[PDB]
RNA sequence: CGCAAGACGGACCAGAGCGAAAGCAUUUGCCAAGAAUGUUUUCAUUAAUCAAGAACGAAAGUCGGAGGUUCGAAGACGAUCAGAUACCGUCGUAGUUCCGACCAUAAACGAUGCCGACUGGCGAUGCGGCGGCGUUAUUCCCAUGACCCGCCGGGCAGCUUCCGGGAAACCAAAGUCUUUGGGUUCCGGGGGGAGUAUGGUUGCAAAGCUGAAACUUAAAGGAAUUGACGGAAGGGCACCACC
């Protein structure tokens, strides 16, 4: 910091790189994505931190795995963030 | 040390092949055609080399 | 005497044990076993007085008395073994110990291999002294 | 440590002095 | 005054260390206070070797090392000549002695 | 005793290897000439002798000591048999090192002969190549699955076999060279060996499976 | 028991040793094999090239 | 014993240097008289040392410089490595290559055109 | 060469980790507990610091059982010396180890209460998470382990600077103080007599906790400077020193 840089326009850069609660205004770095997987194709809606093992409409035994950080997905098809 | 002289080699890898396992009685006559100690040629080298190209066909190790 | 009957091109082996302190120095030849003593000979035995036991000049003198029975008793080349005293105590070898390997080598013997034996705990029981050590 | 040995001389002293009184009545 | 900013010791995030002792007098002192000294020798000294490796009965044989490792408390460090006492800025250097 | 040369009354003996080993001959013994209930024999039994394995097999290796036992006597000669190996002491002062994780591990086992045996081995972390970090520390569940490894290979090789095949896998130590093979996908190791062997008891002295190891 | 005289060649002084300077050190080098050397204490005054008298050769000696 | 120079003989060794330079040589015996025309000294034995030490710094002069003393002949030389060599004809010239992140500087400040270039290792060296 | 018993866990072992502190290091299994991190889970002020009261608390010591290898208060002797009830040597009781009750102290120390905010720079290190080009291992990819380059939490520490402070030594807190007020607990008032006398109280005992006055005195004490001195260290010198 030099003496004199303004406080009320971090660039994008500076405001990525810090902790969740201590950016000018609050916000997650968690998402929710859209997921797919072979042998029946139905859709579905999971959290990338999830703590549940997740089970598709499609019946398979496993969607995803829980972990100490984001989720695992068992090779589907989709990661794809949803915009919004 | 590694090997005391370059004789001592086939006196090891001959061990290996008693016991029945063919790849380390390999690595052991490798090192010892490629280490600089052992670099003036010597009536010992065919007999080495011999046994060496035995293996690389009987494992089909082309490289 | 008698050694082995064989005399000519090739070498009969023993094993020298040599334990080397302060206040005294052993050495101590025997069969390749360990069970029979062939001789034994210490600086005690060499000098006339308590200070000079453990010194480099009496275990030169016992290592020469040895060297001579070995070879009128027909062996002509040892395998070593070396001691400090060990245990609880400071397990590096006494100030006599360099001397006797040399004088043994220079009295015509051969030489074989040689080892550090000094008998080492995992863990031990308590130390002499107290908790305020030896002071002087 | 003569504080150390301050401290065990008074404590044989009060020792003596205990016995002494407890002993009148 | 206090002399150092250790306290003469490694101890920092820790309540107790166990004792050790001494290989010359037996005095007990912790671990992380005592002064360490790892020898490594060969057991024929140099001029002795050439006397030894003559009487050998093998065509090579290279002699072995002896390893023996040692423990001070500061009274032993200081009257053997372990170690000697320093100017006030120059007790602050922690690098070893060049060799 | 106070015998007048009590070495005029010894007679040397050849001691003999078992038929595994290289080069056969050990070396030759003492022992007192036979008198009224005292038997040279009987002397000469139970003997106890430690060999570099370079002497055994004419190679410089000279690390590893094998032990041997005397069973029987047979006109000038005594007949040995396995009792042990181990390694020297400059070798394994020279291993421990600081900045390093030092592993070790035990099991009892039998053979399909009935000798029960005891075997000790150790392992050591490996500085990788590219390394700028000063220490290799393993965690200790690392630690923990590296040791059910060591314990795992090390019972396979003995169960299934005799002594006669337990001995050709120690005299090269392949047992080391697979254990350090499989722990590459834990944590790397640079140092392994099978560092000790104790019998702690033995079968029937049966004189046909002492010839077998000799003729 | 017995053990001859050996006659050696002084080859470098080394520096003087003793509580009061007394005795010079000093490198030798054998007349009969010319490729053994050792190193003694000396009582008198010595030059390089000397030959100095051993009643033992067996024995050497380091700063007393 | 003890053969080491005062300042006394020192310094006025080198102020004879300064100014007599194209009198003096190798002759002890002519110094010691050229010494005694040029200067003032009061001793016979002082005279002979300041002689000496002049005829010491005379064969020191003749390899190379000496810090504390100078003449024409030795700053002329130096004025001719000083202004310019006869090494080049011309610069160091400026065809030289440029690596990628140097190209993209270039590229946000409106030049480039003239360098070859090439990329560097995989991962950064150890 | 072989057998038996009791104590202890070397090297690896570090200004490294864990615990409220005292403290905690051979293997494997069983029981209950915990910090940090991740989280677009949930309750919604539930909190901070604490008279009375309560749990834990090194070593030594006391009472009742079992064991006894090593070491060793008291004690018996050998040396040293003017003496030596000591330092040095040989032997040895209680104790040192385990089980069940007591005891409540320490240079129990960072000689530095706890909670919260703000004020420079730099390289490392242990744990969890996030991103990335290569090398290496297992199966043929993918995933994951060992290494390498960065970022973010919170942890034991280090170097540096005219932040600022202080009597100074020194301290990123021991700073933001005559430009003096964020909350709150314990507690000091010149040196001695004295942690003593006396009363109460706890304890089997040893003892712990609470705790005066008469009288006496001009200094006692902290940090730093220049000398002199050392049965402290390193260089150099002298026939009023020595060989």
């Amino acid at each position: 910091m030099p003496l004199a840089k303004d406080l009320l326009h971090p660039s994008p850069e500076e405001e990525k790189r810090k902790h969740k609660k201590k950016r000018l205004v609050q916000s997650p770095n968690s998402y929710f994505m859209d997921v797919k997987c072979p042998g029946c194709y139905k859709i579905t809606t999971v959290f990338s931190h999830a703590q549940t093992v997740v089970l598709c409409v499609g019946c398979s035994t496993v969607l995803c795995q829980p972990t100490g950080g984001k989720a695992r997905l068992t090779e589907g098809c989709s990661f794809r963030r949803k915009q919004h | 040390a590694y090997f005391q002289r370059p004789e001592n080699a086939l006196k090891r890898a001959n061990e290996f092949l008693e016991v029945g396992k063919k790849q380390p009685a390999l690595d052991v006559l490798y090192d010892v055609m490629k280490s600089k100690k052992h670099r003036t040629w010597q009536k010992i080298h065919e007999p080495i080399m011999l046994k060496y190209l035995e293996l690389c066909v009987d494992l089909r190790k082309s490289h | 005497s008698l050694g082995p009957q064989v005399a000519e091109g090739e070498n009969v082996f023993g094993v020298c044990h040599i334990f080397a302190s302060f206040n005294d120095t052993f050495v101590h030849v025997t069969d390749l076993s360990g069970k029979e003593t062939i001789c034994r000979v210490t600086g005690g035995m060499k000098v006339k007085a308590d200070r000079d036991e453990s010194s480099p000049y009496a275990a030169m003198l016992a290592a020469q008395d040895v060297a001579q029975r070995c070879k009128e008793l027909g062996i002509t080349a040892l395998h070593i073994k070396l001691r400090a005293t060990g245990g609880n105590r400071t397990k590096t070898p006494g100030p006599g110990a360099q001397s006797a390997l040399r004088a043994l080598a220079r009295s015509g013997m051969k030489i074989g291999r040689i080892e550090d034996v000094t008998p080492i705990p995992s863990d031990s029981t308590r130390r002499k002294g107290g908790r305020r050590g030896r002071r002087l | 440590m003569r504080a150390k040995w301050r401290k065990k001389r008074m404590r044989r002293l009060k020792r003596k002095r205990r016995k002494m009184r407890q002993r009148s009545k | 005054t206090k002399k150092r900013r250790n306290n003469g010791r490694a101890k920092k995030g820790r309540g107790h260390v166990q004792p050790i002792r001494c290989t010359n007098c037996a005095c007990c002192v912790p671990k992380d206070k005592a002064i360490k000294k790892f020898v490594i020798r060969n057991i024929v000294e140099a001029a002795a070797v050439r006397d030894i490796s003559e009487v050998s009965v093998f065509d090579a044989y290279v002699l072995p090392k002896l390893y023996v490792k040692l423990h001070y408390c500061v009274s032993c460090a200081i009257h053997s000549k372990v170690v000697r006492n320093r100017s006030r800025e120059a007790r602050k250097d922690r690098t070893p002695p060049p060799r | 005793k106070k015998v007048v040369d009590p070495f005029s009354k010894k007679d040397w003996y050849d001691v003999k290897a078992p038929a595994m080993f290289n080069i056969r001959n050990i070396g030759k013994t003492l022992v007192t000439r036979t008198q009224g209930t005292k038997i040279a024999s009987d002397g000469l039994k139970g003997r106890v002798f430690e060999v570099s394995l370079a002497d055994l097999q004419n190679d410089e290796v000279a690390f590893r000591k094998f032990k041997l036992i005397t069973e029987d006597v047979q006109g000038k000669n005594c007949l040995t048999n396995f009792h042990g190996m181990d390694l020297t002491r400059d070798k394994m002062c020279s291993m421990v090192k600081k900045w390093q994780t030092m592993i070790e591990a035990h099991v009892d086992v039998k053979t399909t002969d009935g000798y029960l045996l005891h075997l000790f081995c150790v392992g050591f972390t490996k500085k990788c190549n590219n390394q700028i970090r000063k220490t290799s520390y393993a965690q200790h569940q690392q630690v923990r699955q590296i040791r059910k490894k060591m314990m795992e290979i090390m019972t396979r090789e003995v169960q299934t076999n005799d002594l006669k095949e337990v001995v050709n896998k120690l005299i090269p130590d392949s047992i080391g060279k697979d254990i350090e093979k499989a722990c590459q996908s834990i944590y790397p190791l640079h140092d392994v060996f099978v560092r000790k062997v104790k019998m702690l008891k033995k079968p029937k002295f049966e004189l046909g499976k002492l010839m077998e190891l000799h003729g | 028991r017995v053990q001859p005289i050996k006659l050696a060649r002084v080859t470098k002084v080394l520096g003087r040793t003793g509580s009061q300077g007394q005795c010079t050190q000093v490198r030798v080098e054998f007349m009969d094999d010319t490729s053994r050397s050792i190193i003694r204490n000396v009582k008198g005054p010595v030059r390089e090239g000397d030959v100095l008298t051993l009643l033992e050769s067996e024995r050497e000696a380091r700063r007393l | 014993m003890g053969r080491v120079r005062t300042k006394t003989v020192k310094k006025a060794a080198r102020v004879i240097i300064e100014k007599y330079y194209t009198r003096l040589g190798n002759d002890f015996h002519t110094n010691k008289r050229v010494c005694e025309e040029i200067a003032i000294i009061p001793s016979k034995k002082l005279r002979n040392k300041i002689a000496g030490y002049v005829t010491h710094l005379m064969k020191r002069i003749q390899r190379g410089p000496v810090r504390g003393i100078s003449i024409k002949l030795q700053e002329e030389e130096r004025e001719r490595r000083d202004n310019y060599v006869p090494e080049v004809s011309a610069l160091d010239q400026e065809i030289i290559e440029v690596d990628p992140d140097t190209k993209e500087m270039l590229k946000l400040l409106d030049f480039g055109s003239l360098s070859n270039l090439q990329v560097t290792q995989p991962t950064v060296g150890m």
